[PDB]
């Protein structure tokens, strides 16, 4: 079987304490990257999950493992596919990280836990958000089933049966797991081939890159005669990326510090291309790949590359401080535990503005029946329209509002 | 979707430690 990268991003979901890196553990192997220097930008893991099938039974037909010897065939497995997880922060206050892993992705995963209460307001939070950003393709899972008699955990699948009855989503598939114990994974794997269809994605379409990670490789011991250079953990979902194409970052940079800073966006070269585990020349675009650019290592430290865009050259990409939404607002709040009817916009208010992965802080300079102005203090790029989800500070953290559309 | 749901269910219950 030949080595490939990632196909489709499906992202995982779910709740605090309930474990989401042992279900990723439980599905690929490889653990999460944040359990200093390397990876660390944004809340996300990184693991590879294998789907491969044996069809020379019916589930288990897909294995971790690309050599056949458990599900009772001695022939050998028959490449599929081959999966990218983006695991999404569970968190009230980590809201930002959240709405640029959904852009990301493409196909969910939601869990929920058997003793736990029946309405979580973080799972019905990231549900909201994946209505909004457009991920209707979402397999749930029940994380816990153990530790439940054989009962309560068919009155919790009816609970949820009948809260899944008014949202958009109407054909959505149940598994029942454990990630400690290790077991039905293969029915999973069976429903990732089956109920989500891979979207036509092109050569023709324009290059856009979105930078989520940042990667430095400077080891402890090593010379500086020996060094690497700074590697952007993006996605790419549009345009066939290879080796040794020009790069800019759109946004801007902080350089030089009375006067006025004219800068360009930041000119980088493609030096190597991390995908899967070993080189490879071509970049499929539907995958999380370390692209190698000219750009320093300091420059790809920590906190600097959060939700940038990245436009191939001969593109341009326009770079907005007034912007003009087409906001529509929900009923009720969620995400809070007391739920409250949403009231209408003031004018010159601070409000947490997710533009795809972009996050920028905006004050309303107009407010109207259907769009509204808002100005936004640091830059922020419009290529196309770009899928938005609105937060706003009401009771000491953000909370989730409703969908806006750029129409510019 | 529960109508494979629960001979999943049932699966899972079988084979326990």
């Amino acid at each position: 079987i030949i080595n490939r990268q990632a196909t489709i991003n499906i992202g995982t979901i779910g709740h605090v304490a309930h474990g989401k890196s042992t279900v990723v553990r439980a599905i690929s192997g490889v653990q999460t990257v944040r359990f200093l220097e390397r990876n660390i930008t944004i809340k996300l893991g990184y693991a590879n999950a294998k789907i491969y099938k044996c069809q020379e039974s019916f589930k288990s037909d897909k294995e971790i493992s690309p050599k056949c010897q458990r599900p009772g065939c001695p022939g050998r497995y028959k490449l599929v596919r081959h999966v990218s997880f983006v695991d999404c922060p569970g968190h009230d206050i980590l809201m930002s990280t959240m709405l640029s892993g959904a852009a990301v992705m493409d196909a969910a995963l939601l869990l929920i836990a058997g003793n736990e209460s029946c309405p979580q307001p973080q799972t019905s939070e990231h549900l909201a958000a994946i209505e909004i950003m457009k991920l209707k393709h979402v397999i749930i899972l029940q994380n816990k089933v153990d530790l439940m008699r054989e009962e309560s955990a068919l009155e919790h699948q009816k609970s949820i049966l009948k809260f899944i009855r008014g949202t958009i989503a109407d054909g959505a598939p149940i598994v029942p797991i454990s990630a400690q114990l290790k077991y039905n994974i293969d029915a999973v794997n069976e429903f990732i081939v089956k109920t989500i269809p891979v979207p036509p994605r092109d050569f023709m379409i324009s290059p856009r890159l979105i930078v989520i990670r940042s990667f430095d490789v400077n080891k402890p011991g090593a010379e500086i005669e020996d060094l690497k250079g700074g590697v952007a953990g993006g996605s790419i979902l549009n345009g066939v990326f290879k080796l040794g194409d020009e790069i800019e970052i759109r946004p801007g940079i902080v350089t030089k510090d009375k006067g006025k800073i004219q800068c360009k966006p930041i000119f980088s070269n493609i030096v190597s291309l991390f995908a899967e585990q070993n080189d490879l020349k071509f970049a499929v675009p539907g995958g999380l790949i370390g692209v190698g650019t000219k750009v320093d290592p300091t420059l790809c430290r920590a906190d600097r590359l959060v939700g940038q865009v990245v436009g191939a050259k001969g593109h341009l990409p326009n770079i907005y401080t007034d912007i003009e939404i087409n906001y529509f607002l929900l009923r009720r709040l969620l995400g809070v535990k007391k739920q409250a009817k949403v009231r209408k916009l003031e004018p010159n208010e601070v409000l947490m503005v997710n533009i795809g992965s972009t996050a920028t802080g905006a004050r309303v300079v107009a407010v109207k029946a259907d769009m509204a102005r808002l100005q936004l203090t640091s830059p922020a790029c419009t290529e196309i329209n770009e899928k938005i989800a609105l937060s706003r500070r009401i009771e000491k953290h953000w909370r989730l509002i409703g969908w806006a559309t750029i129409k510019k | 979707v529960g109508l494979p749901y629960s001979e999943l269910l049932s699966r899972f219950f079988n084979i326990l430690r």
